[PDB]
């Protein structure tokens, strides 16, 4: 079987970049730059869009990496620009089948360097319409402008055969992405996706994850139900003798 | 009923660790600085055996415990496990954790993780005791290895004609070696995993695809442009 | 996957009360009928005896007749052979389905142990039989005529044989719990004791059929680990191991129905005696209940309400609606991606110094990094130096170890060149 | 009272003394005390007046599948508030099934003791127990 | 055991009425002198008493006692809408030093009614009706009737003393300054609530 | 829970929404159960608080086609292998003798159930064949038509 | 710095892992004055 | 702790927090005449009791 794969990757009003799509590689992407040229910024921005849980992201530095701060600020705030902001992927199922999945970011207004996030998915796009420019508005000239949510939908139905559908929970979200072959696991519980984003996370540090190696045992073994079930019947003997004896 | 327990415990913990050691053989002798391969070990606990062995066989024994009004089923059961298998000397965590987490299976097996370090055989991982070389590509391994269970278990849910994306990340990648990467590199494209590596020089420069970023001040802001590179010229 | 099988495979099944008696009547006819052959001459008459039972008459004997056969014939329910000779020049027979659909209603009723028993004795002979015959071996057709032929449909058959006394046992389960429901009705105080007996029997006999499983499961599970353990004999018995693998399951399975089931019932059961003393100890004329029923009925003839404590809620402070950054951002869109190139002279200086290199090895010459690098890097402008020496380092330092590093000895800062180079390395002898 | 005070709607008399019925109703001892909505409409409408009980619900309601749907929803909520009450409790993992408490009883005070409806009322009424409408 | 002190403060026949109307979210200040003096006197243990329930006893600054639910209060909580923050804002700004000579610590309805209407923006005026709405009698009387409700929400509160009568006309008391804003060194009162309003 | 999560799979296959999953579920699975297809039991532990089962009816409607519809004859030959070995044990317990309940365990337990089952097996057998005729000669009459 | 810098400026020490004797040994060699 | 966080790179979490015990020697002036001002009160108590 052809396995799907991760064409690109495309960062709208983001800091430092204003609408740029990387294209990934088959196997292996990298990236260069001296300190501070915002490739940790890509990074972050990928997973964003791949987990759009606000609680769990948490962008600490490589240093410090799971040594706690006490900065009070996951940092996704900073690295975002003011007003609109999107993080697409497309990807290529097995099913040859072209999906860009994504999500709107913006700035909440106030002192707390707060962030609202709205997921997002795109079926049948014709493999001519690039990202970058279906986000954006060629308003001026070559001044091309970045359109809202509202508009994006819009210009989007307008479209034949695109199918444009917005979440209201990230647990939709990640089902429609596991549907279309996107996600290993199936991310039913608020545990399942905090286990993904653990992985994920200690990828990106790379290295030996304390947590990760504290439960392996969770992350590997399968969870069974019927020594569960076994345990609460022996459970409630025991209530019943107890409740004999007294 | 305990010894139906003890019974689904026993069948349950013998079925996981014939999976695990069917698929320990899924490595090939990852090459990262003195570490020539990586392995799970999974291995009943005789400190837990005991215990299932008593459950299955002498519940009534100890039932002055059981049918105490004072301890709850957990923390019974976190009790009984102090009265046999002394030697273990638990820590400050209360009995009913402790009590808790003995009623899962998964807890009876110790699941670790070994390195074939040099020639001093296979030794268990610690951080402590391994490069930051070695402790990344037994990271890497161990990630590797659980995303393949992660698709593995979902295989029946999912349908026969879809196979879900693969894509890991390494930030300062500038961390490993040549020989390091390489073996990353080949560990990777046999795994059909997609990496997205990072580090301030092109450490990768005649394998798959590579991007250089340099950001500009710029009246009064900033931009970042982004060049493609090119292994040869 | 079976979803778009079954779309596909369009069936669907449809039975009125007259069409399914007639099927009835045809297999009890058929269960009857010397030789298992139905002639429609015969499905005719019963047809016309069925129809006439139920005192109906859309159309003539006839039309019904032929329309019921034809919609049976294609609903897959019976098999039609053209057969001149034949009474009605046609000859029909139950299909799997309809077998399967009368039997549904018209088995014995199976629920005593003996049965177990005597198909527990039956499949031990048959499964010791057989792990005998594996474990002496033999080639690969007296492995198949001895493991696949005679194991698999015997214990497949008699293993869902046992099953089904297990499901029969299930709809007596379900039978009694309905007589109990039934008869609570009609008696109230006086079926207590009713009921205490039924739950009584049912248990005893749930009890009996638990304990008629576990008598044989543990040497069953033994036998066909012997058969796993003699499967191994040949390349080509893997099929056997899936029989090996599946019988398994299904045995436990079973076994675990067996206490399963009453670990559910001796549950239910509680209940009951629950519902005894607790629904009719306060009501034991039962005139509490009656009067609740007419008072339902008759609620609106005197409608009134109960009064319960309502304490305000706490009223609290919103918090500050939340307005997002809107600022229509706008700028340059990115160029196409230009293109940069990696310099290979470091390769090229590399190769060069490894096949310069080379010699010392093939030779086995001591190598001294002072002399080497003092007179390579005369080749070299200045600026470069640097790049030279480290590779050339890169290059030396894989070719053996220096023995005089064991010797507790410092080596020297033996300078390479003019400006002030210097480089420490003892002579590399041990290759 | 010093804590303010509040009385059960009609329709939650109807499903009270449903409830209490079901507590008392052997018929349903199958189901071990776990009921689902559905039940619980279905005997509503087996023992009161559907359409003139529907009347409540709707104004116009003449049997329309719409104002069924309407009850149903209704009866739903009026189960909500109860179990808000404590007189059932939904399953721990289950908000479409429940299981009944002795509580419900409160709802058959009116007859409980064996005399004339009018007069109990009155003693309940004056009780504090059970205002009218 | 129990504390003594708390013990004493809880047996006082003042506890039932004033423990009713604090977890009915009623702020008492210095108008209620008994019921002040008790709190003042027994805050040190009515705050243990009420953060067992996983809430807090909070004595503001202008000196009104009042509860705050947490997230864990034990206590159900409920949430004032927008119109009544609004409605709230406008009576803090109306505590305001002109206003003595203005209206001498009485209001009535149709002032609130008046400075609601053309102070605040007409579309958070249609949000609170109805989105659909525009400039309409049915829409303004409806506002209106919201308004007398959430006025009397306010009343529940404590915020606004109605003057005793059918009519519309009430005072206010200092602890509606919970809707006000912080004050800086030098800041207009007017300005800083008017920009928070804004 | 299980059966929920079928239902609602293969809703989602045959591509018709009637009503909402759920009520869809619950109407389907109460019809079968009072249609004699499926048995319940109130287990609160369980996932959705009850377990079902399968009824020997929905047992033989399942399989009326997606059972194996066998036609090798190296079945049938060890279905008569068994049934030879059980008859003659059967006869020979029978012809040495015993009390009424040996003469019952020996003869009327073992023999009965097996018997009949395997018989009726070998019956199936036969049907399966008679469904593969019919099938071939629809094959058949659907060729003639193409070529 | 695993190889991937080359500071000119002060001293350099290029270490290699091997085995020698049966016994892990780190080859080193020594630069400076470059620059 | 100055040391490893030096060894370690980036900004220590320990050195973070204690920046002020860190960057800022201990007076011994402020301390002794805090002593002189507490034996102060302390002749003053004893005067008023
Ligand atoms: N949340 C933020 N707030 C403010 N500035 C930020 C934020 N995130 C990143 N930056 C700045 O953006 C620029 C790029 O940061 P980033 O961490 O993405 O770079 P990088 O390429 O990963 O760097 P390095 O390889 O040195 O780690 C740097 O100037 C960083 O200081
Ligand atoms: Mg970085």
């Amino acid at each position: 079987i052809e396995r799907g794969k991760f064409r690109s990757l495309t960062l709208v009003n983001w800091n430092g970049f204003f609408a740029r799509t990387f294209d990934l590689d088959e196997l292996v992407t990298t990236l260069s730059g001296g300190n501070g040229a915002g490739k940790s910024t890509t990074m972050a921005a990928f997973v964003t869009a791949l987990i759009p849980d606000l609680t769990l992201l948490h962008f600490r530095n490589t240093t410090e990496a799971g040594a706690t701060s006490g900065s009070r600020d996951k940092g996704l705030h900073g690295k975002l620009r003011a007003g609109v902001c999107y993080s697409t992927l497309d990807v290529i199922n097995s099913r040859h089948q072209r999906v860009v999945v994504g999500v709107r970011l913006q700035q909440v207004a106030g002192r707390d360097r707060k962030v609202d996030i709205k997921p997002f998915m795109i079926q049948g796009l014709p493999t001519a319409i690039q990202p970058t420019q279906l986000l954006t508005e060629n308003v001026g000239e070559r001044q091309a402008r970045v359109l809202p949510l509202n508009e994006l939908k819009d210009r989007l139905d307008e479209m034949e055969g695109v199918q444009f559908k917005q979440f209201n929970s990230i647990t939709d979200y990640h089902a429609q992405m596991f549907d279309l072959g996107v996600i290993p696991k199936r991310l039913r519980s608020a545990s399942d996706r905090s286990k993904f984003y653990r992985l994920i996370e200690a990828s990106l540090y790379g290295g030996i994850s304390s947590a990760i190696t504290r439960s392996l045992r969770d992350y590997l073994l399968p969870e069974n139900s019927g020594v569960r079930k076994a345990f609460q019947d022996m459970e409630a003997a025991l209530r019943e003798n107890r409740i004999t004896l007294e | 009923s305990s010894k139906s327990v003890a019974n689904i415990i026993r069948k349950t913990i013998q079925r996981e660790q014939n999976r695990i050691r069917m698929l320990n053989q899924g490595l090939q002798a990852v090459s990262f600085g003195q570490v020539r391969g990586v392995r799970l070990n999974v291995n009943v606990r005789e400190s837990h055996a005991i215990l299932l062995d008593v459950l299955s066989e002498q519940q009534e024994q100890h039932q002055d415990l059981f049918n105490s009004q004072r301890l709850t089923f957990s923390e019974a059961m976190a009790k009984l496990y102090q009265r046999l298998n002394p030697q273990v000397d638990m820590g400050q965590r209360l009995p009913q954790t402790i009590g808790e987490e003995l009623l899962d299976y998964r807890n009876y097996l110790e699941l670790d993780v070994e390195v074939n370090r040099g020639s001093d055989g296979w030794l268990k991982a610690e951080s402590g005791a391994l490069s930051t070389g070695e402790a990344i590509g037994t990271g890497m391994s161990i990630l590797v290895m659980v995303v393949q269970s992660w698709e593995e278990e979902s295989r029946r849910l999912r349908g026969k004609d879809i196979s879900p994306c693969r894509l890991l990340f390494l930030d300062q990648a500038a961390r490993l070696d040549a020989k390091s990467i390489a073996t990353l590199f080949e560990l990777c494209e046999r795994l059909q995993m997609q990496l997205i590596i990072a580090a301030p020089e092109n450490i990768s420069p005649e394998k798959g695809t590579t991007y250089k970023l340099v950001r500009k001040v710029f009246k009064n802001h900033e931009h970042v442009h982004v060049v493609g590179l090119r292994g040869f010229g | 996957e079976l979803v778009s099988w079954a779309r596909k495979n369009d069936f669907s099944i449809s039975l009125p009360v007259e069409r399914l008696a007639f099927l009835m009547a045809i297999a009890v006819l058929n269960s009857e009928r010397l030789d298992g052959e139905m002639s429609e001459g015969e499905l005719i008459d019963a047809f016309r005896e069925v129809c006439k039972g139920f005192e109906q008459t859309a159309e003539s004997v006839a039309v019904r007749a032929n329309n019921a056969i034809n919609d049976m014939v294609r609903q897959k329910l019976l098999n039609r052979f053209t057969s001149e000779l034949a009474d009605g020049n046609a000859i029909y027979r139950l299909t799997p389905l309809g077998i399967s659909i009368s039997d549904y209603y018209i088995r014995q009723r199976e629920f005593s142990t003996l049965r177990l028993s005597m198909q527990l004795s039956i499949v031990a002979n048959e499964l010791h039989r057989a792990a005998e015959a594996a474990e002496e071996g033999g080639d690969e057709f007296h492995w198949h005529r001895n493991v696949f032929a005679p194991l698999k449909y015997s214990v497949a058959e008699i293993f869902d044989s046992i099953d089904m006394s297990q499901r029969l046992m299930d709809e007596q389960q379900n039978f009694v719990k309905e007589d109990i429901a039934a008869l609570l009705n009609q008696d109230w105080q006086a079926a207590i004791a009713n009921c205490e007996q039924l739950l009584s029997e049912t248990s005893g006999t749930l009890r009996e059929l638990q304990d008629t499983l576990e008598a044989a499961g543990d040497k069953l599970q033994a036998n066909l680990l012997r058969i796993q353990d003699a499967n191994m004999g040949s390349g080509g018995s893997e099929l056997v191991d899936k029989l090996v693998f599946d019988l398994q399951s299904k045995l436990d399975r079973i076994i675990s129905w067996g206490q399963q089931a009453i670990d559910l019932w001796i549950g239910y059961d509680r209940h009951v005696h629950k519902f005894i003393r607790t629904a009719i100890d306060m009501d034991k004329n039962r005139i509490f209940s009656q009067r609740l029923r007419q008072s339902v009925q008759h609620y609106f003839d005197n409608p009134w309400t109960l009064t319960v404590a309502n304490a305000e809620r706490l009223l609290d402070m919103r918090d500050e609606e939340l307005a997002l950054r809107n600022e229509e951002v706008t700028g340059e869109l990115p160029l196409e991606l230009e293109y940069e190139e990696f310099s290979e002279i470091n390769d090229q200086l590399a190769a060069m110094i490894e096949k310069a290199l080379l010699v010392y090895q093939q030779e086995q010459r001591p190598l001294d990094l002072g002399a080497v690098l003092r007179d390579y890097l005369a080749q070299h402008p200045l600026p470069r130096h640097f790049d030279v020496a480290r590779i050339l380092v890169d290059q030396a330092v894989r070719l053996g170890v220096a023995e005089a590093d064991f010797s507790g000895l410092p080596a020297e800062w033996l300078a390479i060149n003019d400006y002030g180079a210097k480089v420490q390395a003892h002579v590399i002898d041990t290759y | 009272t010093l804590i303010p005070r509040s009385v059960l709607s009609e329709l939650d008399m109807m499903v009270g003394k449903i409830l209490c019925y079901l507590y008392l109703s052997p018929e349903r001892l199958a189901n071990q005390g776990i009921f689902t909505s559905q039940e619980l409409y279905e005997e509503l409408i087996s023992l009161a007046d559907e359409g003139k009980l529907m009347k409540f619900v709707n104004q116009r309601s003449s049997g329309s599948d719409l104002d069924k749907q309407k009850l149903q929803e209704k009866v739903r909520t009026t189960l909500n508030r109860l179990r808000r009450l404590g007189m059932v409790y939904f399953l721990p993992n289950n908000n479409n099934k429940f299981t009944i408490t002795e509580a419900v009883f409160r709802f058959g005070a009116d007859v409980r003791s064996g005399d004339d409806p009018r007069e109990i009322q009155l003693r309940m009424i004056r009780d504090g127990e059970a205002m009218p409408v | 055991f129990m504390p003594v002190k708390l013990a004493q403060a809880l047996a006082n026949s003042l506890f039932p009425e004033l423990d009713s109307q604090l977890r009915a979210g009623r702020h008492i200040g210095i108008d209620d002198l008994d019921n002040h003096a008790f709190l003042m006197d027994f805050q040190e243990q009515l705050e243990e008493f009420y953060a067992r329930y996983n809430v807090e006893l909070i004595r503001a600054p202008e000196g009104f006692f009042y509860l705050r639910p947490r997230s864990t209060t034990l206590i159900p909580r409920s949430v004032l809408s927008e119109l009544d923050m609004m409605v709230g804002k406008i009576l803090c700004y109306l505590y305001l030093s002109p206003e003595r000579l203005a209206n001498q610590g009485i209001f009535t309805s149709q002032e609130l009614y008046e400075e609601l209407i053309s102070l605040a923006d007409e579309g958070k005026l249609m949000k609170f009706v109805n989105q659909r709405s525009s400039g309409s009698d049915l829409d303004k009387q409806k506002l209106q009737e919201k308004v007398r409700t959430t006025l009397n929400r306010l009343r529940r509160l404590g915020m606004v003393y109605f003057l005793p009568n059918n009519n519309n006309k009430f005072t206010i008391t200092e602890a509606v300054f919970r809707f006000g804003a912080d004050v800086r060194s030098g800041d207009d009162p007017r300005e800083i609530q008017l920009r928070m309003i804004r």
